[PDB]
């Protein structure tokens, strides 16, 4: 039961994703491996060749990516002419997370219930002492590159990124908008429900207590 | 499955999509949710007023991909009326709950199952805390949304979804998950009495 | 003394002193061995005691992988019921599931545990049926239900607690440290460490001069300072919360409602006066916070850098630019803006 | 091949009823409902059965249609082919003369903690009661008789099925 | 009950030969390390050392350590065990009293080469076609941040400096020199090259080839 | 059924203890391994002296060549042979039940289940290879049928027609058919 | 032999087993001399810290790595939550045991169990998990005690 | 002097239960059979095989009773023959239960049909056991 | 979308380079040459390596093209993509500000009779010399330094490579070059 | 492949088998049916293959009417090398960096002494036939070619020019 596509049903009836890409929408799903990075960069450049001034919209629902593929995608995003406008959906798990921050400032969006994440570049050492030193240098170079990109897009301090990346850091759209990863949250038809993390942040500043938790989700069982 | 079954089903899928009927079948993984987001965006672009009818028939699915579909339903312009046929279970049930208020339906013999997210935490103690906070955040968010849809309270919902909670569509209406049952009149059999 | 040679190995060495060591997941081989040893130790005398050591994970791995069944524990526990000489069961490490019942099923007052051992209790699970019919699913559930009830009855004989409470607690994993097991009913004592050992340890740490200077004092000072700082921060959070509630009461004393009369009406005839009900409907009173403590002196801190407000009056007609379709919200005598 | 017959309003319910297969059959039924309200839909059944949820989903799509839903049997109709075969419009359930129709109580499973087992057993007992009521409603037999027959795998020929009420016609007569 | 004391060869020659072979070699004070330095070999060698320094009257009877192991690294160059198994063996062999003679049968590689060098000066034996080789220590694949890999690099550098210290004491060279020559790259030694560098000292005593014996006949 | 049972003065294993009394328990389907062990045991037991060898069979089936080897070893030894059926004797086990003590020394427990069928086999290759294998297997069917017929006293042609499919027997049917001679009871 | 010599070289094991060996070693009346050869990982570090204080020996070439309990667990959200809380309680148990064995505050121990933590011989003795370098004369005398 | 058979067996092939029942009856000095925890079919036969008057069950023990199982494969006539023997097995098991419970054999056959569970007291009443520990 | 880019004389070489992948790219370059001889080609390299045989096939195709063949690396170029990126026309090799460029030797093996083992060692040694000789020519660095560098397992930023002679331009003006 | 196929390009890529040989033979026969004069070119990149499939391809190449020019891209190894060496004289090209290998046949056998001896002398037949054809194609004698094919003979394109397998290089 793999998948079943519409067609859009023009005089041609082509694949739905081909139709959406023709209308300047790029979908990113699954891991950004080398094939996915190649496809996204090719799509960005084809859309640029068709029209170098009109906005491209990128939907990102991906559980990560190879770090080099993500860096290639972000470089292609920053090196093209049109405005790139990135909407996060579902999840964006740490490498995809940079892909969300790399949209044109003012045009980075996240759906109300996505889960962004920020992590130190995870790799893995094995073998001789010189292979392990090579792994250390690779992971330090990746940490510097991704830390510098997060600084560039969100404006945070390298200290702040140190705290925000020391461990898997799962964020709602609200932390992401406070931090600067995204610019606007795509809500429902007037949906302003406060997620559990923001309720805890209420509790940490004394706004709500155990006696008077307010109309927020009960986090007294934590 | 058989390729000819796939080709017949893709043809009837195109016909239904022409008639503004998307469908959510099978476990809602990332691929199905990306596809269904794409379909919803297309149907929004084609016409901003006519209703979309979303066929829910699912045994489960990922929390994250389900929320991708759910936000796209609540963001687009046309009202996505979710209709359940067969089995809306555990994330198609959430999706069915989130259809346009007053426009969620279910055929009489369907089953709705709402429960809490499964999952797994692995690694050192701190990684397990982070991952348990992810699962508990998903559970709290989904229960809060079910409280919003059904008119129930967060505590009644949290008590009801602790384990699997199967419901007929009648019990679903009486709960708040579904708003009507779709059925045509039958012939009431006269009994000799 | 030559006639009985020294025991060949360790299990013989222990079992020679009436120590039944249960230390393996309760598989059919382990259950058979336990039954044979208990029957043999009754045979050698039904007044001498038996010291059963329990470091076991029940009928299933801690991973959750079912490995025996819910009836190996019934065999072992009914065996312990069958043998009539006293059994003292010491918990070592882990006592899960049926291995917890066995811990709670020894002679009362003799069940013990090491100071850090963990006694978990949960509800039995079964391996997947494999798509049987409908009646066979009903029959399998009746089987599983009867064995869960057996577990509950034996655990009620052990702890002392009703069947319904135990059933409710079992629905999720219940983890018990020896303080918690002693509270609940599983065990009666906790095997404290040797006192002479601990005394000698403290004396060695003092006399050797290691406890004082190896870097200990600097970070024990750091620990106490962090504790005091965090206690003070939490006190400030509580102060913030209480001031928020006081602001709510300041801005709620400007009210004209008849719903209080309804709340007088609904309450009982005895509580016609304000007369609380000794329950979690508990109204904690902030306003009687006239501590008046002259001892707790403010530290040398400067809050005189806070600005001088405009000093607004609330007795205005101006309203925030909001929307409300209610027209019962009349202006109040103290709130002409309402 | 098959599509050419779908152009004549014929749905093949063949092979094990499954989630994907039942989804396909339901979609075909909804589409054939939309295309024309008053032309007969013919469902050809040759299937050893399948999930109860899928089978009742197909049964619901069958009952929802405004068009008379003829059913046909080709060979085997077992445990969900038979339930959906009898669920056709009364007087319009046919069968091939040498085809085997098995009546069968629903299959279900159970795994996990005692509460999971209790929930799955409660669900399967619900399905059993529901199916017994529907089958006794269109076979016009007592619910007790259906319980006895569905107790074990009962294979009938189209004569035993026709007297027992599952079908209405036998295409070769006798 | 009574404390059963293990009686040793001077007084145990009257109790006959041991039943099997490993008991024979243990009685001859030979510790044959034929298998890579797994936790099993470490446990067995520690127990043999504990038994040998248990009740030797003179504890000058040397302990023989014959090697047929590639150390803590598998044949394809990826570590099969850790460097702590070597330390445990080495440490154990040091808590005895007797001179520690070492020999190589076929292969003493990567850790067993260090343990070979670590025998008595003048008493390290090899078969004339033994292959000796020294390689840098190797860790096994673990996952994490840059900090975890840095920690592993620190551990591996402790191990490398440890082996360099032992090889400096054995081969009588500069410490950093011994690090550069042996541990820097996987290098092979014949018996003559190993003797040239102090790895080994002699062939096994009494080794006399067949046609050489023939021509002395 | 592991625990060593005490013997004249020491602890000896249960099955070795049995063979010390000439009793040979066969409990597994006859594969090359079990057949070799039992052939070896029979030869050594006949070596010790010549009194008699009781075989207690629980055989649920087995392969044809090893079973015929065991049969020929039983017939070769000087000491006589009696076969008792504890549990069940299927196929080549039901053929071993008709391999010892023709003169009224085959017993069976009251609920023992007896079954005989023509020996199976499978082999492929060239065409001529299949000819050679098929001819050999037909020779084997005929030999085992001659042995069955001369053991039970049934006509050879009857046995051929009967055993082509599976043949199952209760001990009363086995006495009436001639397969066994007596049924053990409480005595 | 009024002392129980316990020789340590083990790369891991579930921490609950280390707790069990620590409690047993702290329970028996007789003293304990725990020697570390090569390595002492989580459970072995608990068993090494468990001996009589003042007789916890560690060789020159030994390493002691202490890490927080690591677990794995699947199931519903409430089951993940409950197992999570238990694993945190185990982490606190281990931190408190190290705190009492070494006299360091529980907060510096918890800070160190944040990540895998390797300690050399001098680092281990300074930290407090062991008390003396194991020189040849130490278990010269140990063997002589077992023999005398 | 009397074989004292402790029984705790969640399952087993029914034919092996028959074989153990025959082995039990073979020895002449009586047999005591004490069931713990569970006695399923192949062990329910063994429990019913002890000396009437000396068969004991424990308060927690549950008794399983069911018809034999089997897989068959082959031609149609092979399937027919194999079905006939499984029926012979089921008839024999019903006969053994009838000898031990003194209850209508057809009723025992009806009760065998599906998996049958007996508590300790129902094991006593049915007749498979005589007393409670 | 790749059809439009192939019309624009843009060829993508992404992911692992292999025998069939090479044959496809070789054909694309030959088509672009035989269609149009005066208009440059652009080859984009995001590849973690490849086979030496297939890589040298693509390199021969690149060196045959009359139309100057630029290369534009994005993300990774590991030990065989990096060589091809260095085999673009001098002055028309480009990289992203944060691509990672790796230069390194190939692996290998042999088995059985060691005659084939010595032949495989000779063939791996040939690959070493061949690649290094052309690398030295375009990097404009001494062959000894290139031989030493191709040994060392290491990534480099496009700034380091641009200094090292491999690439010639960084797309981004070295304003987003991060270490 | 079709995109190449209309360009009269036949790809012998990857180690040969009977399916690959069937595809090559069908392509070659169709292309000869289309046009008997205008040339066929054929890219060789293969590490080996079954001897019988290579022989099938070689015979199909030989008896069709268009010349099958063989251009080596990447590698040609001992069975793709024989195919490369069998292109039309004057039209066996190599890329400048490609490598060329020649070595003896391979294959297993099982059965009686008779059957596996028969497999042995059919392998000898393959060896003799290949050496004879290579002698026809290069110009070197049976002895030099047999010595070369005896052991793994890796070669550079230029050497193959003066050793006769190739006719030229595409540096053009």
């Amino acid at each position: 039961p793999d998948i079943q596509i519409g067609h859009g049903e023009d005089a041609i009836e082509m694949d739905l994703y081909r139709y959406l890409l023709s209308n300047r929408i790029i979908f990113i799903g699954g891991y950004i491996n080398d094939k996915m990075a190649t496809q996204i960069v090719g799509s960005l450049m084809a859309l640029e060749a068709v029209d170098e001034n009109e906005d491209i919209r990128i939907y990102i629902n991906s559980p990560g990516g190879q770090p080099y593929s993500v860096l290639g995608v972000v470089d292609a995003m920053q090196s093209i002419k049109p405005d790139v406008q990135t909407v996060a959906l579902g999840a964006c798990y740490s490498y995809a997370s940079l892909v969300v921050a790399a949209g044109t400032k003012g045009k980075r969006y996240a759906m109300k219930n996505t889960r962004l994440m920020m992590t130190q570049p995870m790799g893995g050492s094995q073998g001789d002492i010189y292979q392990i030193k090579a792994t250390v240098e690779e992971l330090n170079a990746l940490y510097q590159i991704f830390s510098r990109y997060y600084m560039k897009f969100t404006g945070m301090n390298q200290d702040q990124i140190e705290q925000a990346t020391c461990r898997d850091h799962f964020m709602t759209p609200e932390q992401a908008k406070l931090e600067g990863l995204i610019d606007e949250i795509i809500r429902g038809k007037g949906d302003y429900t406060v997620p559990p993390a923001i309720v805890r942040q209420f509790r940490e500043v004394g706004l709500v207590d155990d006696l008077t938790p307010g109309p927020f989700l009960k986090v007294d069982c934590n | 499955p058989n390729p000819l079954v796939i080709e017949r089903f893709q043809g009837v899928v195109s016909q239904l999509f022409q008639q503004r009927i998307v469908r959510l079948g099978g476990a809602v993984d990332d691929d199905m949710a990306n596809l269904l987001v794409a379909q919803l965006l297309y149907l929004d672009s084609v016409d901003n007023k006519r209703d979309i009818t979303m066929y829910v028939n699912s045994p489960g699915g990922s929390v994250t991909a389900g929320m991708a579909v759910f936000d796209t339903m609540r963001h687009i312009r046309p009202d996505v009326s979710t209709c359940c046929i067969g089995l809306a279970a555990s994330m198609g049930a959430f999706i069915l709950a989130s259809g346009q208020a007053g426009k969620r339906y279910s055929l009489p013999n369907s089953r709705i199952m709402i429960h809490q997210p499964l999952g797994g935490a692995q690694g050192q103690a701190t990684d397990i805390e982070i991952q348990a906070n992810e699962i508990l955040h998903h559970k709290l968010t989904l229960n809060g949304y079910l409280a919003q849809f059904t008119g129930q309270s967060m505590e009644t919902i949290t008590k009801d979804t602790d384990r699997d909670f199967f419901m007929s569509p009648q019990e679903a209406i009486e709960y708040g998950l579904v708003d009507a049952i779709i059925s045509k009149p039958q012939m009431l059999q006269s009994r000799e009495v | 003394d030559r006639r009985k040679p020294p025991p060949p190995d360790l299990p013989s060495l222990l079992f020679d002193q009436r120590i039944v060591y249960l230390g393996m997941p309760l598989v059919p081989a382990v259950t058979e061995l336990m039954v044979a040893e208990l029957l043999y130790l009754e045979k050698q005398g039904a007044t001498l005691p038996i010291e059963m050591l329990i470091n076991s994970s029940g009928t299933t791995r801690q991973d959750g992988e079912i490995l025996s069944f819910d009836s190996e524990g019934v065999a072992l526990t009914s065996t312990m019921g069958f043998i009539k000489n006293p059994i003292s069961t010491v918990n070592m490490g882990l006592a899960v599931g049926w291995s917890c019942v066995v811990l709670s099923f020894g002679r009362k007052g003799w069940r013990k545990s090491l100071p850090h051992s963990l006694a978990m209790i949960q509800q039995p699970r079964v391996p997947p049926t494999g798509q049987r019919q409908a009646i066979e699913v009903h029959i399998k559930w009746r089987e599983v239900l009867d064995y869960k009830r057996e577990l509950l009855r034996m655990f009620s004989l052990g702890t002392g607690l009703p069947v319904d409470k135990l059933d409710a607690d079992m629905q999720r994993p219940l983890y018990m440290r020896p303080q918690d097991a002693l509270e609940y009913g599983i065990i009666d004592e906790i095997i404290e460490p040797n006192e002479d050992k601990a005394e000698k340890a403290a004396q060695y740490w003092i006399r050797s001069g290691r406890a004082e200077s190896e870097g200990r004092l600097e970070q024990w000072q750091e620990y106490l300072s962090l504790q005091e700082e965090y206690a003070l921060k939490d006190s400030f959070r509580k102060v913030m919360t209480q001031d928020l509630r006081a602001a709510y009461r300041d801005t709620s004393s400007k009210l004209l409602k008849n719903s209080s009369r309804n709340m007088e009406q609904v309450q009982e005839f005895k509580e016609r006066l304000p007369d609380d009900m000794l329950t979690e409907n508990d109204e904690v009173r902030l306003p009687f916070s006239r501590d008046g403590v002259k001892l707790a002196i403010l530290n040398a801190e400067c809050y005189a850098e806070r600005n001088i407000a405009r000093q607004v009056a609330a007795n205005k007609v101006s309203v925030p630019d909001k929307w409300r379709a209610a027209y019962a919200a009349r202006p109040a005598p103290a709130a002409p803006a309402a | 091949p098959f599509g050419l017959l779908l152009r004549q309003r014929i749905v093949f319910l063949g092979g094990e009823v499954e989630d994907f297969g039942a989804d396909a059959i339901i979609s075909q039924l909804l589409l054939l409902d939309s295309q024309d309200p008053t032309k007969d839909i013919k469902i050809f059944i040759n299937s050893p059965g399948g999930s109860v949820t899928a089978g009742m989903g197909i049964y619901d799509a069958m009952m929802l249609c405004r068009a008379d839903v003829n059913t046909y049997c080709f060979g085997l109709a077992a445990s969900m082919g038979a339930f959906l075969l009898g669920a056709g419009k009364r007087g319009k359930r046919n069968s091939m003369p040498n085809s085997r129709i098995m009546i069968h109580q629903p299959l279900g499973g159970a795994s996990g903690q005692a509460v999971d087992i209790e929930i799955q057993a409660k669900e399967i007992m619900y399905h059993k009661a529901n199916l017994n009521r529907i089958m006794a409603d269109y076979c016009q037999q007592p619910l007790s008789k259906i319980e006895e027959d569905t107790d074990r795998d009962r294979y009938m020929s189209p004569l035993e099925a026709k007297e027992y009420g599952l079908i209405d016609h036998i295409i070769g007569g006798e | 009950y009574p404390e059963g004391r293990p009686l040793f060869l001077p007084e145990a020659e009257r109790f006959g030969n041991p039943p099997d072979l490993p008991s024979l070699l243990l009685q001859q004070r030979v510790i044959y390390i034929s298998m890579p330095f797994l936790p099993s070999v470490t446990e067995l060698v520690v127990a043999q050392c504990y038994y040998l320094d248990f009740d030797d009257r003179n504890r000058q009877r040397p302990i023989y350590v014959y090697l047929n192991s590639t150390g803590c690294i598998n044949d394809k160059g990826q570590a099969i065990s850790a460097d702590n198994e070597f330390y445990a063996i080495w440490a154990a062999l040091g808590f005895t009293r007797a001179p520690l003679y070492t020999g190589v049968t076929w292969k003493a590689q990567n850790q067993a080469a260090v343990l070979l060098s670590a025998g008595q000066k003048g008493h390290r034996y090899s078969f004339p076609h033994a292959k000796i080789s020294t390689a840098p220590p190797v860790m096994n694949r673990v996952f994490g941040q840059a900090v975890d890999a840095q920690l592993q690099a620190n551990e591996l550098d402790y191990a490398t400096k440890y082996y360099a210290a032992i090889l400096a004491r054995s081969t009588g060279k500069d410490l950093e020199t011994c690090q550069k020559q042996y541990l820097s790259r996987k290098r092979y030694f014949s018996v003559k090259e190993a003797y040239e560098e102090g790895l080994v000292d002699k062939l096994v005593p009494g080794f006399m080839l067949n046609r050489f014996r023939k021509m002395q006949k | 059924c592991r625990p060593p049972g005490q013997r004249q003065s020491e602890w000896v294993d249960l099955w070795e203890a049995y063979t010390y009394q000439k009793v040979v328990f066969i409990k597994e389907a006859i594969t090359e391994d079990v057949a070799n062990n039992m052939i070896a045991l029979t030869l050594y037991l006949d070596s010790l002296d010549q009194k008699r060898i009781y075989y207690w069979l629980n055989v649920p089936g087995g392969d044809v060549v090893p079973t015929l080897a065991l049969y020929d070893t039983m017939q070769y030894v000087r000491s006589k042979t009696a076969t008792v059926c504890y549990g069940l004797c299927l196929g080549m086990g039901g053929f071993l039940l008709t391999a010892g003590g023709e003169k009224g020394y085959r017993f069976a427990m009251p609920h023992s289940i007896l079954m005989m069928h023509h020996p199976s086999g499978a082999s492929r290759g060239q065409a001529s290879e299949m000819h050679i294998e098929s001819r050999e297997l037909v020779r084997m069917r005929d030999y085992l049928s001659l042995l069955t017929s001369n053991a039970t006293g049934q006509p050879y042609d009857r046995v051929i027609r009967e055993l082509s499919r599976n043949k199952w027997m209760d001990p009363k049917q086995a006495i009436e058919y001639g397969m066994i001679d007596k049924v053990l009871t409480t005595p | 032999s009024k002392k129980v010599f316990m020789i340590i070289n083990s790369f891991g094991g579930s921490v609950g087993n280390g707790i069990t060996v620590h409690d047993a070693l702290q329970f028996i009346k007789a003293g304990s001399l725990t020697l570390a050869l090569g390595v002492a990982a989580s459970a072995a570090s608990l068993a090494l810290a468990g001996g009589t204080i003042g007789e916890r020996y560690v060789t020159e070439g030994c390493h002691t790595m202490i890490h927080q309990p690591e677990g794995g667990l699947n199931g519903q959200a409430s089951d993940i939550w409950i197992d999570s809380q238990e694993i945190m309680k185990i982490r606190l148990d281990v931190a408190e045991i190290y705190s009492l064995s070494t006299y360091r505050p529980r907060h510096k121990i918890l800070r160190d169990l944040d990540r895998d933590f390797y300690l050399t011989a001098m680092e281990t003795i300074y930290y407090g998990l062991a008390d003396e370098i194991a020189t040849n004369e130490v278990m010269h005398s140990i063997v002589e005690m077992t023999n005398q």
